[PDB]
């Protein structure tokens, strides 16, 4: 099973209906996270100390569930919607893209 | 400025919880706690968030 | 049906994960961990990014993208004892050991 790693993903606006909302851009590249958090997880700068513990503890009871594969560093955008009197107004979007993943 | 947290928070007590049980009364009460704050949430991302997942809990449950 | 995005309790002993061979005190301590569904709605309530909302919606739409990961976004530090090779007992605060709280990511 593949570690954890970032993947492509385009959002496309209109396909999740924020185009009803969102001016400009059509949509943009987001990215995501997935793949497995198995031992040794240090290979990883991001990687929490619980995320090792945790990890570590599933390697002796099953139970309880590994570290989990989520963006570590994100980057913000900027959009374009409408105000009152249908007036553009720009905005920045904090954490809309995955610069990188680690496990948590 | 944007009330969708007041809101979001208040449905996340009714609906769950503790379908149709019995309503739907639930997504009636937030559905207006949005459409109230609308004019304080234009460019909110959760806000649309919140309008767009509504719908999709409408259709489903099938009230109205 | 499936259980949402909360902590939960985790106590961690430290002779049964073989940590006990450098760890001097204290014998164990309780983690926690964070398990559970992210479905709408995320923000502040559930705590989540705006990727992680973005990720759900999308979700919602293309099932083959994952939801949002529940995951601590709260964490606090325990004191640890070890020795050193002067074989002294070194006192070391350890960061990030205790889930304070979880949310989707």
């Amino acid at each position: 099973k593949s570690s954890c790693k970032r993947h492509p993903l385009y959002v496309d606006f209109s396909d999740v209906g924020w185009n009803d909302w969102i001016v400009a851009p059509p949509g943009y590249h987001a990215f995501y996270c997935h793949g497995e958090c198995p031992f040794p997880l240090a290979d990883h700068l991001n990687s929490t100390n619980h995320a090792i513990v945790q990890t570590l503890v599933n390697s002796v009871n099953s139970k309880i569930p590994k570290a989990c594969c989520v963006p570590t560093e994100l980057s913000a955008i900027s959009m374009l919607y409408l105000d009152e009197n249908e007036k553009v107004v720009l905005k920045n979007y904090q954490d809309m893209v995955v610069e990188g993943c680690g496990c948590r | 400025p944007c009330k969708i947290l007041k809101c979001n928070s208040e449905f996340w007590s009714a609906t769950s919880g503790s379908d149709t049980p019995e309503f739907c009364a639930a997504l009636r009460s937030y559905a207006l706690c949005t459409r109230r704050t609308a004019r304080t949430c234009r460019g909110d991302l959760a806000y649309h968030s919140a309008v767009h997942g509504i719908e999709d809990l409408m259709s489903q449950h099938n009230c109205s």
